[PDB]
């Protein structure tokens, strides 16, 4: 039972730029150590073992290095293919344990969200719900706010948010934020505003509609 | 070539247990360890234990010492993992791990996943909403896809043709129920001149739907 510290938990970094990860051993590992690579929704791919050796077809910009409890792994010309969260694991002892993982964000320019607002599908309403659906897509940074305006007057609850993970073809997050009603409280207003906050625009986006088209 | 092949998502009742396998193929060394490992969403790989196909031995992290039972199959080159006395901590994704050998280098092989989902409450198929939008160049359109147990769906358009352009949102849980929603972005002069249409499985329920965007 050997422990295994890594750092830092999240990076952020553009394209070309040099990167460091470390793993700390609470004891003695003689490089036994692998680095891996979690893309989202999928398995871990394998990058060093044996503390340096790269493994099959992995490219020559990764590299890991140290030795005894301090381990460490470099990415020089970091490529777009490189986004993930990178774990360590030993193998010096009979338990196998990994670090808690480094999460590495891609940087990329400020984008605001393109923001969508629906109104419920004339099915939803005839079965008596009405849900309000927003979606905020392709913004950076992931830093962000909405806020549901009724007829002028803010709405707290009902509201249910979801976020995206980071986007391997434009590095933009995207998120989701969805207003159920009853159908008879839905009938009851006509102007449904669905307002965005972000650092891009000082003024919040906005994006209406009103019940009678 | 190399891979490991596992088995389909469970649901079960807390205090039951499962079975879980992983079956290998064309492993140039037979000696190597089958490996099982736990995650949870948005958190760390966690290492549950391992075997020996040679002899049938095992290792367990201490927090899996009674939880956790790995077997194998050297005979099928098949390994399996038994969880007992389930509970809604249990619910995870679950993966096996296996290393191999070819001359003086090392490769490592994983499994695509099996998910377990422990909970009392009942299964149900999801509704699924199409959003057109009331009155640019690109035109999105939306799918709501609501009131569904136990995750996941899949969520893909026009029979997964369109495959650019797709936001997917993660699933939240609430009152046993999830909800989710699925956005895509196309040309004005695809819709609405164009069929353009929401699929969506729920395996659970065994239900299939596809769902066009009519406009208004
Ligand atoms: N037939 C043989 O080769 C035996 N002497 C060895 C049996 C191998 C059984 N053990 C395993 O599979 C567990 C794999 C551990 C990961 C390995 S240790 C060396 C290499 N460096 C790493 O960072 N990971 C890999």
């Amino acid at each position: 039972d050997i422990q295994m510290t890594q750092s830092p938990a999240s990076l952020s970094a553009s394209v070309g730029e040099t990167v460091t990860i470390t793993c700390r051993a609470s004891g003695n590992i003689h490089n036994y150590l692998s680095w891996f690579q979690q893309k989202q929704g999928k398995s871990p791919q394998l990058l060093v073992y044996s503390a340096k050796t790269l493994a099959d077809g992995v490219p020559s910009r990764f590299s890991g290095s140290g030795s005894g409890t301090q381990y460490s792994l470099k990415i020089n010309s970091l490529q777009p293919e490189d986004f993930g969260t990178y774990y360590c694991q030993h193998f010096w002892s009979s338990i196998y344990t990994f670090g808690g993982g480094t999460k590495l964000e891609i940087k990329r320019a400020d984008a605001a969200p393109t923001v969508s607002i629906f109104p419920p599908s004339s099915e939803q309403l005839t079965s008596g719900g009405a849900s309000v659906v927003c979606f905020l897509n392709n913004f950076y940074p992931k830093d962000i706010n909405v806020k549901w305006k009724i007829d002028g007057s803010e709405r707290q609850n009902g509201v249910l948010n979801s976020w995206t993970d980071q986007d391997s073809k434009d590095s933009t997050y995207s998120m989701s934020s969805t207003l159920t009603l009853t159908k008879d409280e839905y009938e009851r207003h006509n102007s449904y505003t669905c307002e965005a906050t972000h650092k891009t625009s000082t003024s919040p986006i906005v994006k209406s509609f009103n019940r009678n088209e | 070539e190399v891979q490991l092949q596992q088995s389909g998502a469970e649901l079960v009742k807390p205090g039951a247990s499962v079975k879980l396998s992983c079956t290998s193929s064309g492993f140039n060394n037979k000696d190597t360890f089958f490996q099982w490992v736990k995650q949870r969403p948005e958190e760390g790989l966690e290492w549950i234990g391992r075997i020996d196909p040679a002899n049938g031995f095992t290792k367990y992290d201490p927090k899996f010492q009674g939880k956790a039972t790995i077997t194998v199959d050297t005979s099928s080159n098949t390994a399996y993992l038994q969880l007992n006395s389930l509970t809604s901590e249990d619910t995870a994704l679950y993966y096996c791990t296996r290393w191999d050998t070819y001359g003086a280098a090392w490769f490592a092989y994983w499994g695509q996943g099996t998910l377990v989902t422990v909970s009392a409450a009942k299964t149900t198929p999801p509704s699924v909403y199409p959003l057109a939008p009331g009155s640019n160049s690109m035109v999105t359109l939306g799918c709501l896809v609501k009131g569904y147990f136990p995750e996941p769906v899949t969520v893909t358009w026009n029979s997964g043709s369109l495959s650019s352009g797709v936001h997917t949102f993660p699933a939240v849980l609430q009152s046993d129920l999830y909800t989710l929603s699925s956005s895509v972005t196309v040309p004005s002069s695809t819709w609405p001149s164009e069929t353009v249409t929401c699929n969506v499985a729920h395996p659970a329920s065994s239900t299939k739907v596809d769902k066009k965007i009519v406009p208004r």
